[PDB]
């Protein structure tokens, strides 16, 4: 189990730690969150209570080191950064702890959802999705652009996340016309699994990264490169048994975890009825099918 | 973006552009077969691509056997349609390439536009007038050389004959436009008015007959009553 301090709460801000919130009032005497899970990579987000305009957090894993938030007056946000000299941070640490001034991760011990939702994501791959090399954690938030956007506009701030494009050089052979166009198989199988991510893991750890973002930050771009990465295996003939249960089980648990008032804006009409009821993999995602059925029968 | 009444002088200016209609690839007749179910036949259809401006025609005809062996035959002929138009370009020198190509069904936008990827300044349009190139085959020569292919053919014509040595583009497309809308209301009718006077003939290398400036304004006149007619007779007015 291991612990992020803050340095102190000097404005009011919901603070996220994963899937759960709790609310800090200005000055209030909150020095960080206790008993995080290893093994995991986590992220803590924030919104300021005055200007909820700016949803922004810090993906991190506590392996990589010890990591703290710090108010920073000046640029106006909470800030993660390292501490390098660990006997200051375990004494730091033990100290509020026996103050008892942290809250603890609340995790039930039946509850699997964060592992569900985080099981092919990697720190590694945040960082190279998200660029700021010199820090071991990773900055997003509301506003931030993908790569992709920005060709249709600061590069040092953009998530760089694949380039996915149905309409493209990349995604139809010459003389393949029709038909890479119509069964994407050739460009998720091919181009990208064998080309650019080299395995399903790496391809579902962007797919649930991007999730969370636009869950977590309402960061449009993300939704986008999720939908995306959905139907281009919906679009798929040709798919790896294994890979479409998994899918389903990605995407049961993502469903379930998305609040039912966010899902309006988070899901796309066409990606999901296409992908549910007219594509190849259409009798493929049964848990998927019966959540979103249960949960969300308007959008179908 | 579309190609509507209000940017319709755009077909005239300068800029190379080419119609594309896919309504006549692919075509069957229906019939019943001797165990009573029905059945399609096809017959050889064309794809009628066509420069505003100048008049000229490039008419890609489709032989039945094009389609032997292959499956959902409608959106194949869709595709069909966009690599023959994407090949008729690639032959094209570069400078009489179409700047913009303006599809007459938008089920037509995606098949265009993936196999003209190599063409990403090539514009491919869509258009809200209901333009009536479907009744292209009416045309007697046109339908003639369609019906009597043996093979995958390309045949060029002037749609507008030599119209364009007497009057401008926009008004030769208009009655072009005039002309096929009456075939596709009447064709029994509209064809008895442009052929019924045994003195006026089709010269060997045109489509339409030798009509004198005022025998234009004539015939004009009587396609739009032909047209405005079948409207009463058809909606009773
Ligand atoms: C339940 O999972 C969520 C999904 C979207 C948003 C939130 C809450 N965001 C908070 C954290 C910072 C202040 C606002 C969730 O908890």
């Amino acid at each position: 189990m291991n612990t992020v301090p803050f340095t102190s709460a000097p404005i009011e801000v919901t603070i996220g730690i994963d899937q759960y919130s709790f609310n800090v009032k200005e000055n209030q005497p909150f020095h960080g969150i206790k008993d995080i899970p290893i093994g995991h990579v986590h992220v803590i987000h924030f919104q300021h209570a005055d200007n909820s305009s700016m949803r922004y957090g810090y993906w991190f894993d506590c392996r990589m080191g010890n990591f703290y938030i710090q108010y920073d007056p000046k640029d106006g946000l909470y800030k993660m950064m390292e501490e390098r000299d660990g006997a200051k941070f375990e004494n730091i640490v033990h100290n509020f702890k026996e103050r008892q001034m942290m809250v603890s991760y609340p995790k039930i011990d039946e509850d699997d959802t964060w592992y569900n939702l985080t099981e092919f994501v990697q720190m590694d791959k945040i960082r190279k999705i998200v660029r700021k090399d010199e820090n071991q954690f990773s900055y997003v938030d509301s506003s931030m652009t993908t790569v992709q956007e920005n060709e249709l506009s600061d590069p040092a701030h953009s998530l760089n996340y694949t380039v996915i494009n149905f309409k493209s050089r990349e995604a139809i052979r010459p003389g393949h016309e029709m038909e890479d166009f119509l069964d994407k198989s050739y460009y998720l199988n091919t181009v990208m699994l064998q080309g650019i991510f080299k395995n399903s893991s790496n391809y579902f750890g962007e797919l649930q990264f991007a999730f969370l973002n636009a869950m977590f930050f309402g960061n449009y771009g993300s939704s986008l490169q999720w939908h995306a990465m959905i139907e281009l295996i919906c679009s798929s003939a040709t798919v790896p048994k294994h890979m479409l249960d998994k899918l389903d089980e990605i995407l049961y648990y993502q469903i379930k975890t998305l609040p039912e008032q966010y899902s309006d804006i988070l899901l796309n009409e066409r990606v999901w009825n296409i992908c549910l009821y007219s594509s190849f993999q259409k009798n493929s995602l049964h848990n998927t099918e019966k959540i979103m059925e249960n949960k969300y029968p308007e959008l179908l | 973006g579309a190609m509507n009444s209000s940017n319709y002088a755009e077909l005239f200016n300068n800029d190379i552009k080419l119609f594309v209609d896919d309504t006549n690839v692919y075509r069957v007749t229906v019939h019943k077969t001797f165990e009573g179910n029905v059945a399609t036949k096809a017959i050889n259809g064309c794809i009628f691509t066509l420069n505003p401006k100048t008049g000229h025609l490039f008419l890609k005809i489709i032989h039945t056997s094009v389609w032997a062996g292959q499956k959902r035959l409608s959106q194949l002929a869709k595709w069909k349609t966009a690599e023959e138009v994407s090949a008729l370009v690639r032959s094209l020198p570069k400078e009489e390439q179409p700047k913009q190509i303006i599809v007459t069904r938008k089920a037509m936008l995606d098949p265009l536009e993936v196999h003209m990827l190599d063409f990403p300044n090539i514009a491919i349009r869509p258009t809200e007038l209901r333009l009536p190139f479907s009744a292209a085959m009416s045309i007697d020569k046109l339908s003639d050389v369609v019906m009597k292919a043996t093979e995958p053919q390309m045949v060029l014509f002037n749609i507008y004959d030599d119209w364009l040595d007497r009057i401008s583009s926009y008004t030769a497309f208009s009655r072009l436009t005039l002309l096929l809308r009456a075939l596709k209301t009447n064709e029994e009718s509209a064809k008895m008015i442009l052929l019924s006077d045994p003195t006026i003939t089709i010269k060997s290398y045109h489509l339409w007959p030798s009509f004198t400036d005022e025998q234009w304004i004539t015939i004009e006149s009587q396609m739009r009553d032909l047209i405005l007619t079948e409207y009463g007779r058809k909606y009773n007015v």
